[PDB]
């Protein structure tokens, strides 16, 4: 013997040094197990390894060829891996002969004389030859499980290739007659379709989810082929096992808790006048109006037209004033602040820049000096971070302008205490500004604070 | 093509029992031919129906009762078999994901159920990758079932959005609400 | 809630128990956003562009208030003043019965 | 007014009457498993009885 399964490592170790004396594979001689079914029943796997390797070593040497070819040549396309699997195990007739010889002896259950007195249909009746074929195929299924677990490509294509190899060895054990697969499909179809009329309520409700009879039939066939067949025992029946597991899975599917409950709205409301459930779910999702938006846009257009008219501005002034700079957040915020009472700022950049030229003219003709210079050129890419600056904060707070501003914000105090939006605006001092000559603009902290406070007072 | 299906069902009869698979089986697996009761060409499969459509027409076409239909199909022969099935936007079939304490509730129009069925079926046909002779009883019955759901989609859209008085044709085209 | 009735000393959001409503407006509420409120809450005595007022006519006779917020957080908010009155009064009544026919 | 309960009981009993080759006890339990405390009220109000 060479096989020993370690549950702690969840692996199966083969004594390759005893198999052929080559230690190149002994470095990674352990076969890994990931899927939970084999992680649950990785004992009959080793048992079948032993029971198929004890008879002679040309099967041992064949498994050696398998492992040596995967290890030396890990690279394998779908077609390449499939073809080499055919070459090394599937098309080795000696394996088929010896497995038949070792398996056909133990079969003792005889349904031939048991079914003589029984009554059963022609299509669903199972002969002993089919049972022997299924058991013989399942034995090679179990012995081949480790290597196809060693298949290293993607899990979707892992499942695809595993299912194809299984459906191929099923026909290979049957010499390509393509019969046992159809018999199993008929059994599954009959068992599933027996309850077409008994549970119409669920078969109707589940239609909301993407499920039906045929899809469930195909899914159950795939699951039966993939998982149930490995858990089989010699000197035992098959049909009863399949019926029990199919019925159990059907009940499990029927009784379940789905995450998202479904409730399709009816075709049409009965009243159809002044109220409707469809109308209600539409008014749940409605869009805004249009009149206020049109009025606001027209107000912006009139304002920009008046701005053009007053200062006889030409497009050359805009060309020499924009300098091609993009839009930064702080200038947009200030423009929104000052022109808030008349209207609101839209998203068109040309109108924003016209309003910014008006911004600069109107606040340069006044006593303000810092704000026009700040808004003239561009800003720094990043806003500087600064500490509390309580000293300057104390200066601004003790100023009568801060108290006067609070005298209008007194009714709402908790929100301001939580946010300190005035302090947020005051923290714009940290950010740098560069002129059209790239020279960093120097700003007086107290002067900036006083100008910002006056700006807030004159909103 | 779903639009032409009702015409073809009249040009030749028994289309419902000619694109379906009903292969029987004995105990061992040898097929049992029960074609004595059925006609000469019945239960052939859709994938074989398209290949031999030209020859199949001549057997069961009446030249003294369906003369107009026979000439129509000869002219438009390319659009008999389609390849892609369209689907319009959800602006006309809304669905809300409103949530509640008892759990999330999803409500939609009825047409969405069938649209979610054709996608599921076709997604379950192309799994096969390796070159393998697929068993007929596993693939052929699904094709006939899919065509059944494709036909019902055309009936549902024409019997709920246009034909009815509350449908779009007689409410938002010839009449309308107005500001 | 806007200060429709009264000055800043009495932030009467809604009419009193026996008073009569005016201008067919019972109460108007304005959405408030955390990002931009410096230029939005400058004057609460006048209506704005984006408001959601409620229209009714007559004389108000009966009110009743149901709350879902902790009282400690509601005790500090100055604008939510009148409610803090009525709710308290309401609770008082309930306490009375629990001490009257117990 | 007591119609919906009768309708529900008939729908439940037909399913268990049309059952084949299975244990009866589980289906009989499923007949009575679903009884909502707001069944009658919801069915009466929704159907505009």
């Amino acid at each position: 013997n060479y096989v020993s399964f370690d549950e702690q490592a969840r692996d199966i170790n083969i004594a390759f040094d005893k198999l052929f004396g080559r230690d190149d594979i002994s470095h990674m001689n352990n076969f890994s197990i990931n899927k939970r079914s084999y992680y649950n029943c990785l004992d009959q796997i080793s048992d079948d390894l032993n029971l198929v390797l004890n008879k002679y070593n040309d099967l041992a040497y064949s498994l050696l060829e398998i492992r040596y070819n995967m290890a030396t040549k890990e690279n394998y396309t779908h077609m390449e891996f499939y073809s080499d699997i055919e070459r090394l195990f599937i098309k080795n007739e000696k394996l088929l002969n010896v497995i038949s010889d070792i398996v056909e002896e133990e079969y003792d259950l005889d349904l031939n004389q048991a079914s003589k007195g029984k009554k059963i249909n022609i299509e669903l009746q199972v002969t002993d030859n089919l049972n022997k074929i299924y058991l013989k195929s399942s034995v090679l299924m179990r012995i081949l499980i480790p290597i196809l677990c060693d298949f290293n490509c993607d899990d979707d294509i892992n499942e695809v290739l595993v299912y194809d190899i299984f459906k191929e060895v099923i026909k290979s054990f049957d010499d390509g007659k393509k019969n046992a697969l159809n018999k199993l499909y008929k059994i599954i179809y009959s068992r599933v379709f027996e309850t077409k009329y008994s549970d119409v309520v669920i078969w109707t409700y589940l239609k909301n989810m993407s499920t039906d009879l045929m899809i469930i039939v195909k899914d159950y066939f795939k699951v039966i082929i993939k998982k149930i067949f490995p858990k089989l025992k010699h000197n035992s029946s098959v049909i009863s096992y399949l019926d029990v597991v199919i019925k159990q899975k059907l009940k499990y599917l029927f009784t379940f808790k789905y995450p998202i409950s479904y409730k399709p709205l009816k075709a049409e409301t009965t009243d159809d006048e002044e109220l409707s459930e469809q109308e209600r779910m539409e008014i749940n999702l409605l869009r805004n109006d249009q009149g206020n938006s049109i009025i606001n846009e027209c107000s912006i257009k009139q304002e920009i037209a008046k701005i053009k008219k007053k200062y006889n501005v030409t497009d050359e002034v805009m060309k020499e004033f924009i300098n091609g700079r993009e839009l930064n957040s702080i200038q947009i915020y200030l423009v929104k602040i000052y022109y808030s009472n008349k209207f609101k700022v839209n998203s068109n950049k040309n109108d924003i820049f016209y309003l910014l030229y008006g911004m600069t003219r109107e606040l340069g003709e006044m006593n303000f000096s810092i704000i026009p210079e700040i808004l003239s050129c561009a800003i720094a890419p990043n806003v500087r971070k600064m500490n509390n600056r309580k000293k300057l904060v104390d200066k601004i707070i003790h100023s009568d302008k801060y108290s006067y501003l609070l005298k209008s914000y007194l009714p709402i105090k908790n929100i301001l205490d939580k946010n300190n939006v005035i302090l947020q605006l005051m923290t714009i001092k940290n950010a740098k500004f560069m002129n059209k000559e790239n020279k960093e603009v120097d700003f007086s902290t107290d002067h900036l604070a006083e100008e910002v406070l006056d700006m807030l007072l004159c909103i | 093509n779903p639009i032409l299906f009702t015409i073809i069902k009249k040009c030749i009869p028994s289309i419902n029992k000619i694109i379906n698979y009903q292969q029987s089986i004995d105990q061992n697996g040898e097929n049992i031919d029960l074609t004595e009761e059925i006609g000469e060409d019945d239960y052939i499969g859709l994938v074989k129906f398209k290949d031999n459509f030209d020859d199949l027409l001549e057997k069961y076409t009446d030249k003294k009762k369906y003369q107009k239909e026979y000439d129509f199909l000869i002219e438009n022969h390319d659009k008999i078999f389609i390849n892609k099935l369209p689907v319009f936007s959800h602006k006309l079939r809304p669905a809300t994901l409103l949530t509640g304490s008892k759990g999330k509730v999803l409500a939609f129009d009825e047409i969405n159920n069938y649209y979610n069925f054709v996608i599921e079926y076709i997604n379950q046909i192309n799994e096969g990758v390796v070159s393998d002779d697929s068993i007929d009883l596993l693939l052929l019955p699904l094709l006939y079932n899919m065509q059944f759901y494709a036909n019902n989609i055309l009936t549902r859209i024409i019997s709920e959005y246009l034909r009815g008085k509350k449908g779009f044709l007689r409410k938002n085209i010839m009449g309308s609400r107005i500001n | 809630l806007l200060n429709l009735y009264g000055d800043n000393e009495n932030y009467k959001g809604f009419p009193d128990i026996g008073e009569h409503i005016k201008n067919q407006i019972i109460a108007s509420r304005r959405r408030f956003d955390y990002n931009t409120a410096l230029y939005e809450l400058k004057n609460l005595n006048e209506m704005r562009d984006s408001d959601t007022p409620f229209f009714a006519d007559g004389k108000i006779v009966d009110i009743e208030i149901f709350s879902n917020v902790p009282e400690e957080e509601l005790k500090v908010q100055k604008y939510n003043e009148q409610v803090l009155y009525y709710i308290n009064k309401q609770k008082e009544f309930s306490n009375n019965v629990y001490q009257k026919l117990k | 007014l007591l119609h919906p309960l009768l309708i529900k009981f008939s729908k439940g009993t037909y399913r268990v009457l049309n059952n084949r080759n299975s244990n009866k006890f589980e289906k009989i339990k499923t007949i009575f498993s679903n009884i909502q405390e707001g069944f009658l009220v919801k069915k009466i109000i929704n159907n505009e009885l």
